[PDB]
């Protein structure tokens, strides 16, 4: 009896995801794409790359 | 303090049977409502249901 | 509509009692992650979670005193 | 709307109690900070830093041994 | 009156004993926690709390050693 | 897949609290090791070693408080 | 990113709090060691020099008696 | 050849493969926090894990003894 | 053929492949310093030494302890 | 066999809430609104907005 098993696969991922914050006046707090509260400092972004 | 409230409700339920035969028809349903201060996120439901 | 037994309805009764400690508990817990070290967040926590442990250990005592008195009236049918 | 135990009332009873110190404190570290060389400073912050320490210490012992007896009685429904 | 069984009147009998306890050491509280610095505060309080403790302790565990009494007699009407 | 548990969801609430700490505590005494007479460094390694104690006591404490809790009612299913 | 505890909160307020001891004194002293045995010189050099350990002294030990605080309401949640 | 599984089996089984991966966690938090007992972060995380396995493998056999005893007392009434 | 060893047995032992040699590194130090008890660089050392040791001594124990119940839990089931 | 679901639905809340308690001269405590009287003392009452 014969038994045959045969596989082929192919990936790829590429690109950048971005999110950060700002505070003006101390009395503004703007942020992009953060699901959480943030220390008011601001002026802080993230770029993730992957590839 | 002085409060007034008005609340109207109507239901239809719509069955199809034939003559002498028995039948059943059975519902429920949940509706949400959306709590203040979303980054306190939560909600409220309550369930309708009518047999 | 769904099927709830009679150590659901006791069980329930604690729920239903406490009415909020569940979120209670758990936005005291990330206020005191915010700052670690806050003698306010502390002294409130201390109590929140003191709170949430004698909860849930007379609900799950109680039930299981129910289940047993049922047992021994079922044993005696036989 | 809040919820609150026993223990919530327990520890509440001190923040009643002492009226304002939380802002006392917070206050004379306030001008002290502005002025660290001063005698009359020094000698007020001096006492109420003590006061609050004492309090605090005697809410969370309090709070404690509350907990430790429920945790006694519960034990013994099983 | 209501009806009150043997485990009930056990019971009573503690609390019944200790006449004042139960309020003595409330208004302890409420005075300490006026001033909580006051050593002549402290020390009555100290007393107060522990012989609550020791009480309540003694109730709960007599009540169990007379429901396993009744229990195991029960046990061989069968 | 990164497997995490209710413990683990826990725990890692801090390290998200802590934004950075962990890393601040690092850098300030890698200079503090080349001057350790400079009382602005001194001043300043106080504070995060301070901060780095609490957080990691508090930490480990609630983690085994939940431990408890659990163990405590998977006890009663016999 | 600048992640700052409750015990940096206090620390800071001093720092901010004498606005420019800091420079004050890095100044007096070039100016004292360039040209010393100046009575002017020396008379401001010891009152800055004075108030700054002062200054150092009351800063540290205010964030000591706190940092003990906390860990006293720690250790009551177990 | 592959191994009969009764029910009981299958009970024990949710579990194994509920917990997809702390079979092994625990195992790697282990090794590297006996290469160096000494620092914070590795205790702090081994604490958690070895926690979880704890409770896994109490409710794991805790469940399976309950199931038994349906089983048997069902049996017990057909004599 | 080695002498028998179990489960707890290889936990234990885990450790003690951890430490390479701090067992000597003791020993070691405390030699040198009982020499010249006076000399700050060999009480510097020593004190990070012993601290170390006490470490591994007690986490090695309570981890041991930890997995014999885990065990007897299981162990009670089977009645 | 079709099977279809239809639904729509509209939210408003607008206005503000007054309450709050002030302490006068250690000669009276005055409070509107409180349920059982926080007591603040010295003063200040708060208006909660939402829309």
């Amino acid at each position: 009896l014969w038994i045959v098993d045969l596989n082929k696969s192919d990936l790829e991922r590429l690109g950048t995801s971005w999110s950060g914050s700002i505070t003006i006046g101390d009395k503004l707090g703007v942020s992009l794409n953060q699901s959480s509260i943030s220390t008011l400092d601001g002026s802080r972004f993230i770029a993730a790359v992957n590839a | 303090l002085e409060e007034k409230k008005q609340a109207t409700v109507v239901s239809r339920p719509v069955l199809l049977t034939q003559e002498n035969v028995p039948a059943i028809f059975d519902n429920n349903r949940t509706f949400y409502t959306k709590l203040i201060g979303e980054r306190n996120v939560a909600l409220e439901h309550v369930t309708y249901g009518t047999m | 509509t769904p099927w709830s037994g009679y150590l659901d309805d006791v069980s329930a009764k604690f729920d239903t009692g406490v009415d909020n400690l569940q979120t209670q508990v758990t936005e005291a817990l990330d206020k005191l992650a915010a700052k670690p070290s806050d003698p306010a967040l502390l002294a409130a926590y201390q109590s929140k979670l003191s709170e949430y442990n004698l909860y849930r250990n007379a609900q799950s005592n109680t039930v299981k005193v129910f289940k047993d008195i049922d047992a021994a009236i079922i044993q005696n049918f036989r």
